[PDB]
């Protein structure tokens, strides 16, 4: 993995670096990797596979050295130069889809295609430079048994689940008391609703709270919280639990009150924010516990106390919601986020040749059954084909 | 390695291999005689050094 | 780490090789191994102990080396070495104990104590020598991220939970149908329990399932699985699940039919046991679906028949039982279990000096809490914690 | 067996002793003894595999020796060394792995894979070095016709089997006489039940016997005697013998009487302890015999009086238990116990490259079976297998 | 007693590592160790047994050395040790065996035998090497007045007492207040029982306590608490305390309520758990308390309701269990446990020989009298003799 | 014990016997025994504890010999005698002392106190002369 991000970085540098009309000592350190990067590869034969539609290929090296004896770099040079960095260039793009489209469960982190199998042999070694990249340096920070972590601006950490849960119901659905929820990416909107509005509830107060359980631990994260879910703020028409009937929700929004957001890590409070809304910090949880309380105002305008009546029917009914958005946080493990091409770059490779399912990833690559059953096989595997992706997209 | 070889006086792979006609590549930077004689190579005196 | 282990291996054969009369040839390497030790820690300072009622000890080397002219040890030289062993090992306990009683939520592999934080340097890996111990080795395994192994006599695995659950209930607590269990360290005791004994059911069988998921994966364990379930067996008065009320439990125990052991991995089948008692293997699993049926006796005999009538009242209640016993078990992750002793000596120590509640480690290293909510920092620190008793335990024990 | 113990004993000194920064006087002799493995498995084919789903290997051995340091090993050698150790580990695991897998009803005890009967080759005794582990030193005293010796703690002995007699019965199942037992394990759990409280015995005394007959000799032996039966002390529906009908057990325990416990060896009294509960020590035997009785109280009280009436109908049964724990012993053949895993991993081996059935063991490599019918060429075959695991062990 | 372990060790390295083909490289050492060894013992004459049915032996030392001049060993070279291993492993079981028989009152931890007592010589100590078996570790600490430690897996520190005490009792036997135990090596099952279930008691509450005194004192002592005692769990006939009589027990099984545990050093709490069940440590500790409570549900359905009337008769008789084991913990004294063999020893060397009852250990050998009276004088010779059949099991 | 009891007997024997106008061969054997202990002794720090009310005290040693050359012992020789008689009988019963108060239950017959374990060494052996009580 080392030896073909160098590979990679090399030909990156190369393209960005070896220009008509540069002074060559702004490239020399450049050219001497590029040249030892030939003489490693020279006489070696490989083979990218023919898994899926991706076609068996050959590479052969038997490339001559870049020039070192020039003050600036002419026309000459450059094409030279470039002649060797599109093949280079096209083997590495088919090593890094080959390992892109193939997993194990015994061993996911460890390389999965021939080419990179034997580029892990001693005799490669030579090939690696600088490890710079975040996901190279995560990658060998995580061999030496490093604490290393990824930044995700958005992560997508929630699998998606539009669910409600009703505490109090009824065949006819005219009376409940419940929760509302979207957790989607990087997002939760939850509502509690009432439909009697607490008239007959202890201190006329309905506690609400919902868990939302972190397949992974996140540090350092940025959220907003806003005390409202509009997602939940307008009359819906939804399926019942098991689908036989449908029932109708006609909501009036209230302030949530005794607002409570706890991050939680191994069941202990590590964070909590009590009545505050906008940016809060949760430096390390792996559980969100979001308590609310749909309190009956105890005065209430003629319009408003025509809202609640105090008994059936209840025509509008009371809910209070509230939003929770990770803007930023940073993982131990990998995870898909709105910033990063990784999971697009992976899924894609594998529709692209039409690569069948394997036993450790879902079909498609698909994002919610991925996360929410996140083993650690999945996670060595998904953690390997990230990093080749990120090594497939300097070049690509 | 025929460098390595000499600098440890160690010969006792390179005796067991010899002894046990074991196929190997001595590796370095060695003389060699250019025989252009048929009957050398039929008398196989290339394995005699 | 290594460094620390290899002081205390140095001086455990050095206690135990360095005796009177011995030849000199039997301890020349360990001679070696010794004087190497000693030139390296003299003229060095270490310090343990600030936290809790852990006291602050000071450590200076200023020793001479063993002498190596002896053909056979005699009195003298065993006792010189005796003194500068002692002194050695009083060091080496202290910075265990330092060592044991601290904890870090980012790097808790990482030394904590500044002993081992010093040990670290380049100047001591010259101390490193033989890493044979089990802990060791799986540190030394970790460090390079290849499959550590772990081998536990009755693993402590399953937290202590006694709970039930009611599948068929009302308030008056006199037709149930349910399974009540008890998951205890390596022993999951369950039994599943129906008032009418399956009159009304389809065909007169009532299936109970039991899942219990493993925080960590097992690897090459042996389990007892028994029929019956002794726990659950006996008259009792037992809680409502919110407290409000006491329902009553009289069992009569049958056989558990149609008796189906599944361990799984990743939600898939990897072993399956089919009315199969005694011994069995469960070579990879985290998982753990017990199935078991009450099945009504077509033909009961004029007492049997009497147990059972037709409606209610029911005065016995017919019960399934199922007890399953991990005997040994190879797990990648460290353990408490039966045999070793290392979460007592970590406990002990941190019991003995009064050590904070830091924020790893459970409220007072409760073994319940911490395997309940085993996360990966917690493995880390207990890893640490664990191979760092170990090596005490090599000295102190 | 030995060359290939040697094999794995020697990569173990070396992962343990080859260090960084360790004294090269502390690896001399251990470096001396890897060499000699080298040059002597230089040059040498061999091929694993090639049954169940075992996946057919070649090992080619081409290795340098390991050098020498003058103080202290510095990080190139360990590598170097690491690597060398690494190919020749996974060759040993496949080795045993192969030899594991396999069975023969004649010559149980020779090598089974064409590696290890290689391995047996006179050219390879050079390797040969110290034998000290308990199942290697068992296997050469075996191949000596000393006296062999395994250590068990809570050896599995006991083929599972929960039975019952019944010395008095009829139809109806309501007087009833006699004993039900589990046998499991290293453990033995008794009951003998009399419906009638031995109301018209002689001497109002009912005899209850129970006899095991162990499968192989078990010597210095450490035994728990605990009085009661935990395991049938509750009622319990019981099938019958035909499975035609079932029967009510309504216990009600009281304490066994005369109880002597004799441990015999070929029909002759070796250990005999009478009223003795707790620890006791069995010299050695391969047959128990627990002989208790139920004894009538002369004196009840009347809640003690009702229970048992001088006729039918008997609504509470009298029973006298007897638990029984083998702790710790020694046998002259290898058992599965709680505190090994050799069962557990030739059963994992087995199972995981879903090796075909064989003619030796049963299927699954389920221990009841084997114990039930522990023959010497089963014996031989499991002592191989056994010892191979345990070399295994010492590097997987 | 370390010449005697020396002597053993050397024979038990010399059956190990002197084996055809090894290196002499690998076993130089150890050969040198082994004709110290043989010039140490030459030219002494020896004499054990003369006790019980030990027969008496006589001993001579005359051999010649191993040679040294090989390069690896051949066939004739292991004859030629084995022959005299043969004789010096004989000289070796026969010498423990006879001080396994032996002790002493005054100084039982010094050699009882002629044999022992002559090895104890200083000419001897040339044949002392390495004493790394903790046994012997334990031994030279002791010798040195140095802190002792053994670990034990399952101690068998509590001697077999299965007993009650009646804290409210009747002629008849049916209204009976108190607790039942079973004290059973590593195992404390306590179960308190009220008949009236409490239905008198000052707050519905019965308060009951049990007090075990262990003989030694334990540390760093894993132990698991569990909530009931499966053994005082179901109906039982007990007799009475002078055995006059027998009442009935028909237990009913609350849950225990304020349970505490206290572990206690010198009448000192160490260690206290409140509600706490399933494994926890008692770091040093001599005595254990255990506080439990029979608490009266307040609220009870129609069938609880109906176990539990007013005032008698009383046919349900609530109970409340505790279950304590202690599965490891460490010692500064020699203990039987489950995992080691030294008591099986000692015994099956004392019965098989018929030693006659000596004035230090109870007769049998029996455990129970052992550690429910464990001087001093017993520790001392239990010690020896342990230590000695440790030596023994390293070759027979 | 064999040393404790042999500094009592050197310095009862040293005190009966080291007395004005006596012949030197009436005292020298002794004299050379009560050197012999001086030179085993010197140099030599020994600490009985703090057991109980027992006061903790330090004892250093660093005697000069008791002289030869004298026909009758004279009063100088035993005024000097007594000084160092003095102290190294403070000593002694300081030790025992210490040792009396102390008890094991194992090993009981072994010395308790340092100061005895301490003189149980092979140096020390020297100083073991008649043991006649
Ligand atoms: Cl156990
Ligand atoms: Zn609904
Ligand atoms: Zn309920
Ligand atoms: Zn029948
Ligand atoms: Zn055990
Ligand atoms: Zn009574």
């Amino acid at each position: 993995m080392d030896v073909l991000y160098s590979l990679s970085k090399t030909l990156k540098d190369a393209r960005d670096k070896i220009v008509e009309g540069t002074l060559y000592s702004n490239v020399s350190d450049l050219i001497q990797q590029f040249n030892q990067m030939i003489i490693t590869m020279n006489g070696n034969e490989f083979q990218t596979g023919g898994i899926g539609n991706l076609p068996i290929r050959n590479w052969n090296f038997d490339f001559g050295l870049l020039g070192t004896t020039l003050l600036n770099l002419d026309a000459n040079y450059v094409e030279t130069a470039r002649n060797t960095i599109d093949y280079f260039v096209d083997f590495v793009d088919n090593v890094c889809m080959d390992e892109m489209v193939r997993e194990s469960q015994r061993n996911g982190i460890a390389p999965q295609s021939d080419s990179l199998r034997k580029l892990s042999g001693i005799k490669f070694k030579r090939i690696n430079f600088d490890n710079s990249s975040e996901y190279i340096e995560n990658w060998n920070l995580q061999n030496r048994r490093q604490r290393t972590g990824f930044t995700f601006h958005k992560p997508n950490i929630f699998p998606y689940s539009a669910s409600f849960t009703l505490n109090r119901s009824q065949p006819a659905h005219d009376n409940l008391m419940g929760t509302m929820w979207l957790n989607a990416g990087s997002e939760i909107q939850v509502a509690g609703f009432d439909y009697s509005c607490a008239i007959n509830a202890p201190a006329n107060i309905q506690q609400f709270e919902h868990i939302v359980q972190l397949r992974r631990v996140l540090t350092t994260a940025t959220i907003t919280l806003l005390p409202d879910a509009e997602r939940f703020s307008f009359p819906r028409v939804i399926n019942s639990a098991d689908g036989a009937t449908t029932w109708y929700f006609n909501p009036v929004i209230l302030r949530p009150n005794n607002v409570e957001v706890e991050f939680l890590l191994n069941g202990q409070i590590i964070n909590t924010y009590q009545a505050r809304f906008g940016t809060i910090i949760a430096r390390n949880f792996d559980t969100i516990r979001l308590s609310f309380q749909l309190m009956r105002p105890p005065n209430m305008t003629p319009a408003v106390a025509a809202l609640f009546p105090n008994a059936q029917p209840f025509e509008h009914h009371a809910t209070v919601g509230l939003t929770l958005r990770i803007e930023s946080a940073v993982c131990e493990s990998v995870l898909a986020d709105a910033s990063k091409t990784m999971l697009a770059n992976v899924t894609s490779v594998r529709q692209e040749y039409a690569i069948p399912v394997g036993p450790v990833f879902p079909p498609g690559m698909n994002w919610t059954d991925l996360i929410t059953n996140y083993s650690p096989s999945r996670e060595d595997n998904l953690q390997r084909v990230f990093t080749v992706a990120s090594i497939r997209s300097m070049l690509v | 390695n025929l460098e390595e070889l000499m600098r440890t006086g160690d010969y006792a792979q390179i005796t067991n291999m010899l002894l046990n006609n074991q196929p190997v590549a001595l590796v370095g930077a060695l003389p060699f005689i250019t025989d252009s004689s048929v009957i050398s190579l039929v008398a196989k005196l290339d394995a005699t050094v």
